[PDB]
């Protein structure tokens, strides 16, 4: 289950993105939002898979900007 | 001050408050009433989204108003 | 009964007992260590349930805002 925690709360990140910027702690807290109903991850995963999206290039940070991300296709 | 709150049950309910009190603070009240977690919630008072760390002072809340809560909202 | 004659009297003493059961819960728990097995859990639980629950139909006289209180408090 947890492995699969990341996958769902990866594809959270990927889908909230796509539907353009945002900052750090908008993301989390909707990432929280959409996956309530199957359950409450933890902030310290979520970065992680924050990291691991931006990795795989599914999002980017803005160049100048506090804490924010670009949803890059 | 006890002030009401419109949840999304359909129903209405009131909680203690002082005005000094952080914004935030009713959210948890608001969890222990109705089960909805502070993290996902916003407050709404008279068509604007209630802040955070603001307190209630700083929006005239008197023990006559009312809360609208709703889910996040995000522009897109 | 004094607090329910004065108008606004009954909402602190709402918290109060929201507050209170909530802690009593809570600390309740504690007692029963990392086995987690669940049928102390439970019982624990409605051991205070219990108690609670007749103390609001009888003293209190079974006022729905109470009622309310608690089962907000017990969830």
């Amino acid at each position: 289950v947890d492995e699969d925690r990341k996958m769902y709360l990866q594809a959270a990140i990927v889908r909230i993105m796509k539907a353009k910027v945002l900052r750090h702690n908008a993301l989390i807290q909707e990432v929280i939002s959409q996956s309530r109903a199957r359950f409450n991850p933890s902030i310290s995963m979520i970065k992680k898979c924050i990291e691991v999206l931006i990795d795989k290039q599914y999002i980017e940070r803005s160049q100048a900007s506090a804490d924010e991300y670009s949803y890059v296709a | 001050m006890l002030i009401k709150v419109k949840t999304l049950t359909g129903k209405e309910i009131e909680i203690d408050i002082e005005p000094t009190d952080k914004v935030e603070r009713i959210k948890e009240r608001v969890e222990e009433k109705e089960g909805i977690p502070p993290q996902q919630q916003r407050l709404i008072y008279s068509g604007k989204q209630m802040n955070d760390e603001k307190t209630a002072a700083d929006y005239k809340i008197l023990g006559g108003s009312v809360l609208h809560l709703v889910l996040a909202l995000r522009g897109g | 009964v004094l607090l329910r004659a004065v108008s606004t009297g009954l909402p602190h003493m709402i918290q109060e007992l929201q507050n209170h059961i909530h802690d009593e819960g809570l600390r309740a728990t504690s007692n029963l260590t990392q086995e987690n097995m669940p049928t102390l859990f439970v019982e624990s639980v409605l051991e205070v349930h219990g108690k609670f629950v007749q103390l609001i139909n009888t003293v209190l006289n079974g006022d729905q805002h109470f009622m309310s209180a608690l089962d907000k408090a017990l969830t």
